[PDB]
DNA sequence: GATGTATATGTCAAAGAGATATACAGG
DNA sequence: CCTGTATATCTCTTTGACATATACATC
């Protein structure tokens, strides 16, 4: 889709389109940095869209070259 | 306020497994869990001597993001060098970057979370956690 | 990291903390739902727009001339 | 985030030629990736010496925004003049430009992608890698 | 409130003569003087490259301490490769510093002071002071 | 000589011993870091430290080398 | 910068602007004075100190290593 | 304004002989020196596991105390992390804490000061320097 | 009572963060 | 009209900077 941007009294904010609003009225949300994206998330849930994002190769750490 | 310090082991489970009962772990106890920068530079060793650096740098960058790091700063220096010595003064064995998570958690009050809890244990004053 | 959701007339809207708010008043920022998470960007994302796009530039740096 | 800062001679020909390997490498790279604001101010230059400057000031604006462009401040100043000195005591210096595109990456050890491999080299503390 | 932004040959000059006016003018004018970093990185060069390196960076520090290191941005680099286009136009060369300089003291409204104003007249739209 | 330093409510300030106190004629002043030092100075005389201590040597850029 | 004078209680002070404060540990300074201006500096300064100081014991880390 | 990185050898041999070709520098480059960290977590330990810990902890505590400890910190770990994997791709192993010292050095622009010049040849785009 | 030390509160303003309001599109 | 697009305002509470209190501490 496509949102704005928009300051208000000092505060940067982001306008949500109708369809994509959040379910619920409702709390208060997460966010993170990911590269020059945000993400945002429900209180409790911010983990999830890393579990159910792209794995790692099988190959990645079969061996953790550590001395003794 | 942070409790946890998940060691390389966890991190490395983590990443390959994504498992169920530690992603409800990793939700319920998100403000509170960090990881040492010494930690970090294994990860991403791995990734980069891994068979696709980029798909690993990215599941790190998101694995990261999502905590905080630590800087492994004086106290810690000064806590693992006093811990590493009196351990050579009792003949048991530790790996050097286990050291280092293991004092560095130790000089600012956190938990080691980790799942070789035996190699663990022999640290003067530790604190340990299994969740894997 | 935490922030808060509020409305600008009945437009649903989320506060970007100063720690990751986004450089300049861009303007326009390209939203997506992830499960039940929101991820944020600006417009000028896929490096393959631009290599789909224009500018031959034939003769555009036959030489950089740098001093040396 | 960042590993590699794309020097000049790599972006013009980035520019000119518009390959194909390059586009894979750049999508791989996403975000890892910059230029100096040395490299941006060199590429304005040309655009605007050029015929049709409109037509190339504006692929530039694409290219760039796609990128991170990093300022070149006290620390990049400060590792340039002394890599700048030093290639004055071996009697080999190298382009002004390149010798700032250097230090700049060296400033926070980031790896030179360009093309000019054999000029690079001689640059103390350099990393190189190739693209084109 | 940054109005002026010395020239290296402004600052070089300083250093080597230290005369009485300039210390005057330096002194009313504080907080309204800056320096671009391209001049920062010729000045540790010539502390480096000279016969007494940690003598004379240790007056090229008093010297940036007193006063501001504007970073050389994305701003300052437009500005720079658009009048050195139209220097080219016009065919008169102007050295790379001289015109890394030029091109950052008027993306930010700035008072060049130099003392090679015969050399810097050639640059379109530049203010310039001497202080020597 | 030696002294301390202290916070005043939120404020980390040292004191000044009254033999080198300031005189009359100061009244509040600016201050400057160079290196793990503080140098304070009343207005109008920053640079007065600068040109009187420490010299540039001879042979200091007597060229500058620009790449003409 | 810019800075303040002030009494505490009788003895003159300065207040450090908060970003080129002092670490929150270090109480004592060595303030010493050229021409009108003062310079402070925290009280470990002199390599000649050290070197003149005391001596390490002679076994100390006759060896040093981990898995090279 | 830091130039030196001073390796764990460096401060072992310092601390030890007390030369007057250590003194040399040290009095020039003050104000521009500093360790890793890790250099420190070392030093601790041998003092740790010394005969007389309270005078040799005693010595440590002044020497970095006139040197500043800089922490490893997310920068100095990737960078370690990256060129860490580049000795795996090469097959030139190093030490764990001098390449961690390694990454760091690297990550600001640092020159690392040794005296194993013979092992701090191959790390990638590195600066040694050799004080001894 | 000159000289240092400590902490106990004061106001004052800017700023990040919230909290509402209620203008005018322009399909 | 309804999303959006803007604007205004108003609370709060923090915090850095600016001031006045003496607890007294001794010599």
């Amino acid at each position: 889709m496509h949102t704005t941007l928009f300051f208000s009294n000092r505060t940067q904010a982001v306008r949500l389109p109708k369809s994509i609003s959040f379910p619920e009225d409702v709390k208060h949300v997460e966010i993170i940095a990911v590269g020059r994206s945000r993400i945002i998330t429900p209180v409790g849930e911010s983990w999830d869209s890393w579990f159910d994002g792209e794995g790692a190769s099988t190959d990645f750490m079969s061996t953790r070259e550590q001395p003794a | 306020m942070l409790k946890f310090m998940l060691d390389t082991n966890t991190c490395i489970f983590t990443i390959k497994n994504k498992p169920e009962h530690i992603r409800e772990r990793f939700n319920l106890n998100t403000s509170r869990m960090c990881i040492s920068s010494i930690t970090l530079m294994e990860l991403i060793y791995g990734a980069e001597k891994s068979l696709a650096p980029e798909r690993n740098l990215a599941v790190v960058e998101g694995f990261i993001s999502r905590l905080e790091v630590l800087d492994y700063d004086t106290q810690a220096a000064i806590h693992t060098g006093q811990i590493r010595a009196e351990l050579a003064r009792k003949g048991t064995p530790v790996g050097p970057y286990d050291q280092m998570i293991a004092g560095h958690a130790g000089s600012r009050g956190l938990v080691v979370v980790t799942n070789n809890l035996r190699e663990f244990e022999r640290i003067p004053g530790i604190r340990i956690e299994d969740w894997c």
